[PDB]
RNA sequence: GACACGGUCCAGACUCCUACGGGAGGCAGCAGUGGGGAAUAUUGCACAAUGGGCGCAAGCCUGAUGCAGCCAUGCCGCGUGUAUGAAGAAGGCCUUCGGGUUGUAAAGUACUUUCAGCGGGGAGGAAGGGAGUAAAGUUAAUACCUUUGCUCAUUGACGUUACCCGCAGAAGAAGCACCGGCUAACUCCGUGCCAGCAGCCGCGGUAAUACGGAGGGUGCAAGCGUUAAUCGGAAUUACUGGGC
RNA sequence: AAAUUGAAGAGUUUGAUCAUGGCUCAGAUUGAACGCUGGCGGCAGGCCUAACACAUGCAAGUCGAACGGUAACAGGAAGAAG
């Protein structure tokens, strides 16, 4: 039942309000995830780079469930947390092989929301 | 006619882990990689020229459990056949029934999938074959024997097959418990860490 | 069709028998015996098939031939399990005395039963002729035949066959050579130019990666080694392809 | 279509070098043997020695539709019989 597998990939959704850390295999089947909002951080605390690192600490689970060891890194989103989280993976005992940005950049696609006059 | 000793010893020797053991439990945990066996293994061995050639040949053989005598017969056939010999030799090694069953996903290990073939549990084109070295020809359909399917080990091996990027030239069937050896494999698909030109020279010496 | 392997005549040697008067024999056919040598198989089965001889045929005749037995002698295939399994069990050996090493090897825990165990089925080799039939050709008579078709019953030495199916339980199945260089793979102990090894280079004279033992490791595998032999490498008799 | 296609060195002469020139090694391969070990099957092979001697059984017989025959058998009829 509880399986075991290495050579994963980590998808990083660095949004302006939250950071989503998901560890998955090479074929997109999710193995585990953790979020800043689910790590005890709300409001401003839910977006600070630090809390994003803390979210990674949670994702350090699945160890016995999946011996990922070496994993890929996918990063998308301009929000804070494009650096912190990455460190936490190293300090957790993981082999970061490649680091690439997968931020969606339209070539003049859909119309964006209007500006916040505030 | 078969290797029966420990497996992690060979794995950690010759260095790069290449398709051994069930494939679930992390390879590093079971042993100590980057350290050849033996009391003196913890040292840097200045390999030679013969050394490199020998290692490659030994490595290739173990990946497919082919004994020298057998492997040499493949080399003679590969040289006889038209085309580049090294890829032809690799194609012949991949075309063995036991290897194909392993890649098809019915066995956790090449040895276990080979045992499934040996124990008369595999059907090819409606004919019972229990010879691991049988050469599968293109467009053939390999189907697990009705009785065999009741083995829960086969079922679990299917599950794990998902992690290995399904070989293109093999059309695997899940619940259908069948496979179609579409065509011969190509060098590109095979692990790019194999230098077949080294193998060709070594046996041509 | 022979100067004739199981024909004859003669001579020679040997072989054996005889009632002494006289005879008989020739496995370089198949088994086999002794001998020789390092070293080569069962005094097997059946003519079922093929093949040949004779016979109208039916047949009979086959140590030809088909099979079987023996030897790992070679070639080829196969199996001796599969996964889990680390407080890296103990034990072994090393040890910088901290450890490491064996080794996930084991044990254990799931799992499977190839072949070998046993049991029960079951092709193919099998074509044939015979007995009949009916018609046809064949006649004086289409009697005789011979040609068809058919009909019945047929024959397998191998053979407890090829193969299939069930039975049970990892149970019954791994050695051999090497680890100084060439040449892949190392230390410890013993020994002290002793004993020894040695394809070449050479080791050993008291801290031997070379001998001997231990652990470990490398190659190959139901085989691994040694020896003998042929070619290669050896452009080292060179025509390709050499020199003085 | 295809059947034309493959060609490696190394160690040893010296204080060191080049050169000629040996020997030796790796590779194939056998109608092999010996040693150690040895589960099974398929296929092939198996006195290279003394054409040395050979115990013994067998390896060329068949044909009655060539003929005198009927030795042995089967029946067959006669003749008889408790
Ligand atoms: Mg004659
Ligand atoms: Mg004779
Ligand atoms: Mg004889
Ligand atoms: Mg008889
Ligand atoms: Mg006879
Ligand atoms: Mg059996
Ligand atoms: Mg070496
Ligand atoms: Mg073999
Ligand atoms: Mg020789
Ligand atoms: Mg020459
Ligand atoms: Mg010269
Ligand atoms: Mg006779």
């Amino acid at each position: 039942v509880r399986k075991q597998v290495s050579d994963g990939v980590a998808h990083i959704h660095a949004s302006f309000n939250n950071t989503i850390v998901t560890i998955t295999d090479r074929q997109g089947n999710a193995l585990g995830w953790a979020t800043a909002g689910g790590s005890g951080f709300r409001g401003s605390r839910k977006s600070t780079p630090f809390a994003a690192q803390v979210a990674a600490e949670r994702c350090a689970d699945a160890v016995k469930e999946y011996g990922i060891k070496n994993l890929e890194v996918m990063v998308k989103g301009p929000g804070p947390g494009r650096e912190s989280t990455i460190r936490a993976l190293n300090a957790a005992g993981f082999r970061i092989t490649n680091i690439t940005d997968v931020t969606p950049i339209p070539h003049n696609g859909c119309r964006p929301p209007k500006k916040r006059r505030v | 006619a078969r290797y029966l000793g420990p497996k992690l010893k060979l794995s950690r020797r010759e260095g790069t882990d290449l398709f051994l053991k069930s494939g679930v439990r992390a390879i590093d945990t079971k042993c100590k990689i980057e350290q050849a066996p033996g009391q003196h293994g913890a040292r840097k061995p200045r390999l030679s020229d013969y050394g490199v050639q020998l290692r490659e040949k030994q490595k290739v053989r173990r990946i497919y459990g082919v004994l020298e005598r057998q492997f040499r017969n493949y080399y003679k056939e590969a040289a006889r056949l038209k085309g580049n010999t090294g890829e032809n030799l690799l194609a012949l090694l991949e075309g063995r029934l036991d290897n194909v069953v392993y890649r098809m996903g019915f066995g956790a290990t090449r040895a276990e999938a080979r045992q499934l073939v040996s124990h008369k549990a595999i059907m090819v084109n409606g004919r019972v074959v229990n010879i691991a070295s049988y050469q599968v020809s293109p467009n053939d359909v390999v189907s697990i024997r009705e009785k065999a399917k009741k083995q829960s080990r086969v079922k679990a091996a299917l599950e794990l097959a998902e992690q290995r990027e399904k070989p293109t030239w093999l059309e695997v069937d899940a619940g259908k418990m069948e496979g179609t050896f579409k065509r011969k494999p190509e060098r590109s698909d095979l692990s790019a860490d194999i230098n077949e030109h080294l193998i060709v020279e070594l046996y041509s010496k």
